[PDB]
RNA sequence: GAUGUCGGCUCAUCACAUCCUGGGGCUGAAGCCGGUCCCAAGGGUAUGGCUGUUCGCCAUUUAAAGUGGUACGCGAGCUGG
RNA sequence: GGAGGUUGGCUUAGAAGCAGCCACCCUUUAAAGAAAGCGUAAUAGCUCACUAGUCGAGUCGGCCUGCGCGGAAGAUGUAAC
């Protein structure tokens, strides 16, 4: 994870999910795009 | 389009013990599957099946789509054998199934002796393969995940249990 | 299996064995360099031998590797068109004396104008699109 | 010896004559050190020529004390005088000949050297 | 028409923005080590030399020698440098 | 299928569509950017740009606007209805 206040996409593969009330970012290409809170 | 409009078209030997609230599919190759539907649904009876909500909310619009894929998975399970192909990668690794016991060699100090639940019966054609047969997706997928989480894979060697998704992480310096 | 064109391979025409023009370039492709020499022997004497020859290869797995019949190469013989060997340090803006259309005649005589073009004039227009490569414009 | 700033002599030939405890090694604050424990000494009074200079931080093991060593019985051996044996950076001794008796309670795997070199 | 001011001793209690131990994500993480960030306050959290000192600088340890609030805790409890 | 030249250049096994500065034109073709892009940073691959089938009703984005959601950690006890 990477706790922020402004999550956003980085590549073409990132989809922004709102899982259990928190705006997550999961990336299926690189693990270094995983962002937690924002 | 929406999956809630496409019908089911069940094959030959299928019983529907529908009490309105609680459906029940019986067939060959295993039987006794049943689900309790959330109440805001219309379920017709024919050679096929069609599902319909009543209150046009943001929820029953999603309830009728979820219950269509759940009924469809009960049809295939009494028609087709569910399976999960898990392979073993690494030296000194093996899997030795003894009936209802799946005992493994993972380079630990004590050997794990994983016990299977009722229903699912697993078989090993090799020392580095697992075949997990069952009747429902959620129960087969749950047992296949808990075997995997003993020794998850590695980006440096791959030395760990892995199923057939060949999109495994790799890095090497 | 390995199905996409623009597979880069520049070894000698008639001799696949000199590697450091590309080095280990077709290991992950599947088929090693030393077996392609029977295919480079099938197309010699016109594809600029001696120098290593680039060719669009179609990788199969049944001991057959066809090369597209481009008689005269337009990747290396258009270094010869301006009159140099080593190209400029940046293409089409850095110059050593650019090539014109009057010196694009000797290469364009043997284009095999159906097997890489439609007519012969568009094969002259192929090297009008192939001399824009190496520090050289196509001006006139 | 058994406390910081405890004057005690050495039982060794190449060493000094007297040393002094400055730190009891082991745990968080070990207040005391019995027979068979590692302490850290400063050299307080050397022989006019041995090997060890005066005023040098060394490391020693404790081999004799007036408080005694107690066994799994009501039977204790109790000397009169405190005594240490210097060590190197690794736990082998410096000297050659050990003076006076030792006890057999000390002998472990790393201390099979000095038990063999002493007249008990 | 009086609320006794700094450091030490004794005895403490809460906070978490965690020093140690517990659970994890990413790494320019081979292994041993680490770096960084989320979760966690249950129990722990050094003896000395020099100075009125807190602070500091040293010597030697240790799993670790945490940061703050409580009249910069505490003189109808002590000392008085 | 995913381009015809083609390793597009000095460069570097590799700089080629994926060192650096850059070329970005022209064409076999129903189709193709000498390339978006990870892939062995790099050679593949697989995509993207593209076109054929397959599928048979909606889909995609931006603007204004009502109420909400993260950003949001402290010391005796819930303790800013
Ligand atoms: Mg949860
Ligand atoms: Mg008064
Ligand atoms: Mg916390
Ligand atoms: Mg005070
Ligand atoms: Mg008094
Ligand atoms: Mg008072
Ligand atoms: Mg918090």
């Amino acid at each position: 994870m990477k706790v922020r206040a402004s999550v956003k996409k980085l590549c073409r593969n990132c989809k922004i999910i709102r899982r259990d009330g928190i705006v997550r970012v999961i990336c299926s290409a690189e693990p270094r795009h995983k962002q937690r809170q924002g | 389009s929406r999956v809630a409009k496409n019908p089911v078209k069940l094959p030959a030997g299928v019983e529907i013990k529908l009490a309105g609230q609680q459906l029940s599919i019986k067939g060959a190759k295993g039987a006794l599957e049943l689900k309790v539907h959330p109440s805001v649904e219309v379920i017709q009876d024919s050679g096929e099946l069609r599902f319909a909500a009543r209150n046009g909310d943001q929820q029953t619009r999603a309830m009728a789509g979820t219950t269509r894929a759940l009924v469809n998975n009960m049809v295939v399970g009494v028609s087709q054998g569910f399976e999960r192909k898990l392979q073993l990668v690494g030296v000194g690794y093996k899997a030795q199934a003894k009936g209802q016991v799946l005992s493994l060699s993972l380079g630990f100090s004590h050997p794990v002796d994983y016990e299977l639940p009722a229903g699912i019966v697993a078989e090993t054609p090799s020392q580095t393969d697992i075949l997990i047969k069952g009747i429902d997706k959620q129960l087969v997928g749950q047992v296949a995940a808990e075997i995997r989480d003993f020794r998850p894979p590695e980006p440096y060697k791959g030395k760990g249990v892995r199923y057939a998704d060949e999109v495994v992480r790799r890095k090497e310096a | 299996k390995k199905i996409q064109a623009y597979i880069k391979l520049q070894v000698k025409a008639g001799q696949a064995n000199p590697s450091p023009p590309v080095g280990p370039a077709l290991g992950q492709h599947g088929v090693n360099i030393m077996e392609f020499c029977k295919a480079f022997n099938a197309k010699t004497q016109g594809q600029e031998p001696g120098l290593p020859t680039p060719v669009i290869i179609t990788v199969y797995s049944d001991r057959s590797f066809t090369f597209e019949t481009k008689s005269t190469p337009a990747a290396v013989l258009l270094k010869k068109a301006a009159g140099i060997t080593s190209g400029s340090a940046r293409p089409n803006s850095q110059k050593v004396g650019t090539v014109t259309r009057a010196q694009l005649e000797e290469i364009a005589k043997t284009k095999q104008a159906d097997l890489t073009a439609a007519d012969l004039d568009a094969a002259v227009r192929t090297i009008a699109g192939s001399a824009r490569s190496m520090g050289l414009n196509v001006e006139g | 010896m058994i406390q910081t700033q405890s004057m005690l002599d050495v039982a060794d030939n190449s060493g000094a004559r007297r040393v002094m405890c400055i730190k009891v090694l082991g745990g968080s604050h070990r207040r005391y050190a019995g027979i068979g424990d590692i302490i850290k000494v400063t050299v307080k009074e050397a022989i006019p020529r041995g090997k060890v200079k005066k005023g040098q931080v060394m490391t020693a093991v404790v081999v004799r004390t007036k408080h005694g060593v107690r066994r799994t019985d009501g039977s204790i051996i109790r000397f009169d005088g405190n005594a240490a044996v210097l060590l190197n950076n690794k736990q082998e001794p410096i000297g050659t000949r050990i003076f006076g008796p030792v006890t057999r309670e000390l002998r472990t795997e790393k201390f099979m050297k000095i038990v063999s070199l002493a007249p008990e």
